[PDB]
RNA sequence: CUUUAAUGUUUGAUGUUCUAACGUUGACCCGUAAUCCGGGUUGCGGACAGUGUCUGGUGGGUAGUUUGACUGGGGCGGUC
RNA sequence: AAUUCCUUGUCGGGUAAGUUCCGACCUGCACGAAUGGCGUAAUGAUGGCCAGGCUGUCUCCACCCGAGACUCAGUGAAAU
RNA sequence: GCUCGCCGGAAGACCAAGGGUUCCUGUCCAACGUUAAUCGGGGCAGGGUGAGUCGACCCCUAAGGCGAGGCCGAAAGGCGUAGUCGAUGGGAAACAGGUUAAUAUUCCUGUACUUGGUGUUACUGCGAAGGGGGGACGGAGAAGGCUAUGUUGGCCGGGCGACGGUUGUCCCGGUUUAAGCGUGUAGGCUGGUUUUCCAGGCAAAUCCGGAAAAUCAAGGCUGAGGCGUGAUGACGAGGCACUACGGUGCUGAAGCAACAAAUGCCCUGCUUCCAGGAAAAGCCUCUAAGCAUCAGGUAACAUCAAAUCGUACCCCAAACCGACACAGGUGGUCAGGUAGAGAAUACCAAGGCGCUUGAGAGAACUCGGGUGAAGGAACUAGGCAAAAUGGUGCCGUAACUUCGGGAGAAGGCACGCUGAUAUGUAGGUGAGGUCCCUCGCGGAUGGAGCUGAAAUCAGUCGAAGAUACCAGCUGGCUGCAACUGUUUAUUAAAAACACAGCACUGUGCAAACACGAAAGUGGACGUAUACGGUGUGACGCCUGCCCGGUGCCGGAAGGUUAAU
RNA sequence: AGGACCGAACCGACUAAUGUUGAAAAAUUAGCGGAUGACUUGUGGCUGGGGGUGAAAGGCCAAUCAAACCGGGAGAUAGCU
RNA sequence: CGCGGGGUGGAGCAGCCUGGUAGCUCGUCGGGCUCAUAACCCGAAGAUCGUCGGUUCAAAUCCGGCCCCCGCAACCA
RNA sequence: GCUUGAGUCUCGUAGAGGGGGGUAGAAUUCCAGGUGUAGCGGUGAAAUGCGUAGAGAUCUGGAGGAAUACCGGUGGCGAAGGCGGCCCCCUGGACGAAGACUGACGCUCAGGUGCGAAAGCGUGGGGAGCAAACAGGAUUAGAUACCCUGGUAGUCCACGCC
């Protein structure tokens, strides 16, 4: 049948995008612990 | 008027249609007209708060005319507009001085008709005066709460208020829904019934006019389980409880009566 | 003391009247090219209404929990 | 009876034969009037039942054509 | 290379989304490829994506987000005004041809077009976030005109033939041409032109609206397609020349007519229904502030500029999403021939392709099929499955009914091919000629040619003429639900849920009720013929008794009664 | 005209067989219902965990839902294996 | 079978849970009323408590056994 | 051809004739309020009912709906059903006078068509009084009734059936 995963760029960024992620304090949290464990992927981008 | 539909599919079979061949059959005036969009019936947090109503045909906001604040001058009707907003159907006013607006259109009206505003005005169906100047009895419709308001009762079709006794500033106002209420007497009320007196004789007939109309399906308490609603549960359609909304509110003759502030303006009370 | 008159006074209730607190999802004006908001001029209510602290009722709308054991399987029944 | 325990109630209809089906009787274990009663044309990938047509569903299987199974060569799993 | 088979409203050809080099060319077979593999969507190297006009960006905005101040909140923060983002919608402009191992509406050859800037010249009141117009919108239906496109003939070129005939009414192929510029047609909409006046469009307005007159009755807008030009060009069947011998260079015939015909276009039109059907900017116009010698605007001419990013390839799949080169999944555009009502189906063209293990054998048994004596549901929980019915025209058609139905009820009949009616008709199309005209893309008359059903009759073949694929099983009694619908994705499609209708009940607007500890939203820019909730569930005939228990509403005398 | 009739695309998912270490973590083949609407679909938004949404099955919320997933409390607790 | 509820003049009900001598309505009998019967008025009678045994000085009552009637339970794979 | 049937015209007369729209007063009911105190209401007799929460009586004010006293009559008008306050508007028919005019155009009427009390039925209103159904109370051998206290459709209005 259909999956449930249906990409869209467009939809990818808009949710999981960087700027999203500087949306709230809660956001920018997640940066400081993907910073913090050294992970190289900061946010999702290309 | 009337018109029982010929029987021909299911769903057909029951339709009563109300045709007003007399009603304007083009367009709006185009100059009043916004857009009007869909709540759905959610809020700005974006739950839905009144189940029910969402869906729907698309429709524009008719701007129409209420506080009738120009006086004194002459006004000729036009056309009777359809308005898919309301019930009542919207007669296009245009007055000696060029503008055009929409009002709610009183039973006895046609085009061409001559009308007027201000406290002087005129007896004649239709003309807005403030109520201090309406004689004892006679019948009004898009009564004014405060003056300037722009109006409040009597705006659904074949919908009037009946002036009974006037005391000082205050006036007494026999409601449709049979509760006095006194007003004040500045306020301005438009002589005549509201036209489209049959509306509640359509008898939309299938399911469909209904969806269209804008409201959704309604699912009662007794279908739903115990987590979903008050009533539920049951092998049998048991039931057992005393009928509640389903925020657990008592239903089925509780009072919900609460402003108390406004108390002074009621005086019998709805039975 | 008894049965009770009036004045003054302590406050108490009820009602009427007034407005200066307060409300105004009434009108108009200004910031302002802004049906937000503020300020003002009004009118409308008005010491109510509404909010705080205390308090009686209601309260499965919501939460935490209890709902025994024996027992010729266990529940029922009986028993402690 | 989508309710009826005793029950395959009793009578009649339909079948050579009918615990089902249809129509009746009323002793309704324990129907019943908006948790609706009783009728109802049309509608139904709806429940029961009887006919006509149709046939390998069956009496009783028979043969045939294709893809696997089988042998040779290459590759080469699994639960346990 | 030759032959054979399969799709052909795709298993073809373009895109979007998404991938991210998989495209092409050389080289290699370690692993990957379900086998081998010289091959490859594998390894390795090199190469390859050209735009003023396509798209994005950009101008504008929907729902919706963010939100200076602000209101609100233990803090984090929530809501939201001005604003500012946000296409899936609106906004300026290009086509045909040729070309590469791979790119092209991007390169080349032609022929265009648009928006600006700047300057020159001639005329001139310009100027707004403000005003107004416009942009700007539903569904359904019906018909007419058209075109793509095909068919047939004509024309041109080729052929005259492996085994009977075949220079003839014979066979085979080709017969294509754009955008733009001009012309303004079918056809649709609309009464125009002038003067004057104004309680209006927040101020003003020569605009818009409105009211008067005068005056002429046509004027204007809209527009497919055709016709010219573009195009004495290109392309072109094929020949002529060599061939890294794979192909490249050289030359070039005809290039019309009629007919049929779209779901495309005129048509966001017309008619009609109610369920009554986006905003905003570009664009046109009106002036205000402001500036009048200006500045600025209008027209013409010239000249420059038009940036930046995408562009390969796949794209109903081996490259996306399903752990895989997986019988799954995914939106848009084009849509040829014969038969057919048809985008069904059968066979084909264009164009791809034979599904990455084969070769024998021809047991049981399993899968998918074909067929069957006689009987015909005896099978079985049960006709489950199979079988059978199946098309068009005509005849004919019951109980019941809400008078529409039921009903394709049931049940029958006819159907091929040839000829004649008619050396192809009824129709459709419409030439030539002729006539008329306030003359052209005009109208009448006229019938050439073309196309062309259906019917009757006559004959004739086979066992069978709706011969294939395609293509209803029907009838009777009865339960339940009125009906179309919806549901347990991944064992339940129902008698459950919805439903129109019905009743009760709440709510007088700062409404009830809901979301938010709040501001505030929804309710609703609605107002008791409305809105919330609960129950029943079309329609017909109806809805009987009980207010003791419980709940709600109403009444406050008396009793009891918290904090204070 | 119609939540009209027959029936393709399209949507659904009624019956049977195959398949049940599948071709596939629900499909195939033959039939099946809707098919101008309470239709279907693309794109983009909005609603959130005792919460959403629900023509209501306690269905659905990233293959899980009578209370999602992820991290922490947390080496919870287990008279039990 | 497990339990609960009862058995009372001719019929239906009390009475009994607190053991000291069984009441109500109707029916019956008789006498009036009426031409006669019904209805009506007056009076009286009738059971000495399902039943077999305990208990206590005394049992309708309390206890146990038995015979009938009534209702509930009689289940899970 | 005739005017003696039938009809038309000319000016009048009376009428609860019909339809539509307004309007008045008395009374019943209810609601608010004032005074006021223990019964009221009802019956053959009672009770049910209402009332120390202040009834009924009484007074002022308001709100409603219905029907229209007396006049009113072995009176009137209408085809029949039927029609009663006052007033407006639209409108039918009858009767009389004096003539004038038309010139048998007449009479009856199957089928047809129209109207047609009350009740009843539909849709939507309204709802005072009365009142089927229903409740209670009595009365009776019983009383599903007569009688009493309440009370729903209905009675009323508009249209549509019957």
């Amino acid at each position: 049948m259909k999956r449930t995963f249906q990409p869209s760029v467009l939809k990818r960024n808009r949710s999981h995008g960087f700027r999203a992620r500087m949306a709230t304090k809660n956001g920018r949290q997640v940066l400081a612990r993907r910073r913090a464990k050294g992970r190289a992927r900061l946010t999702v981008s290309k | 008027a009337v018109v029982k539909c010929k029987p021909t599919s299911p769903g057909r079979r029951h339709v009563v249609k109300v045709v007003n061949p007399e009603l304007h059959k083009g367009k709006p005036f185009a100059p009043l007209l916004e857009k009007n969009s869909k709540s759905g019936g959610r809020n700005n947090n974006g739950r839905i708060t009144t189940r029910h109503i969402g869906g729907g045909h698309k429709q524009a906001y008719r701007i129409v005319d209420f506080k009738r604040n120009k006086d004194g001058i002459p006004a000729v009707v036009e056309r009777l507009e359809y308005d898919p907003n309301r019930s009542a159907n919207i007669a296009l006013v245009l007055y000696k001085d060029g503008e055009r607006r929409y009002i709610l259109a009183p039973k006895g009206l046609k085009a061409g008709d001559q009308i007027q505003s201000g406290v002087d005005a005129a007896i004649k169906p239709g003309n807005t005066l403030p109520m201090r100047n309406i004689p004892v009895g006679s019948t009004v419709h898009n009564v004014e709460m405060k003056p300037g308001k722009g109006g409040q009762l009597a705006r659904s079709a074949g919908t009037y208020v009946q002036i009974v006794a006037r005391d000082g500033a205050y006036v007494t106002l026999r409601l449709r829904s049979g509760e006095m209420r006194k007003v004040e007497a500045d306020c301005r009320a438009t002589l005549g019934e509201v036209g489209n007196a049959e509306h509640m004789l359509r008898v939309l007939g299938k399911a469909g006019a209904a969806r269209w109309r804008g409201v959704r399906p309604t699912v009662r308490g007794t279908a739903m389980n115990p987590v979903d609603h008050p009533h539920g549960g049951g092998e049998g359609r048991n039931f057992g409880k005393h009928p509640v909304t389903p925020w657990g509110v008592q239903t089925k003759g509780k009072k919900t009566r609460s402003n108390k502030r406004t108390d002074k303006f009621i005086v019998r009370r709805r039975s």
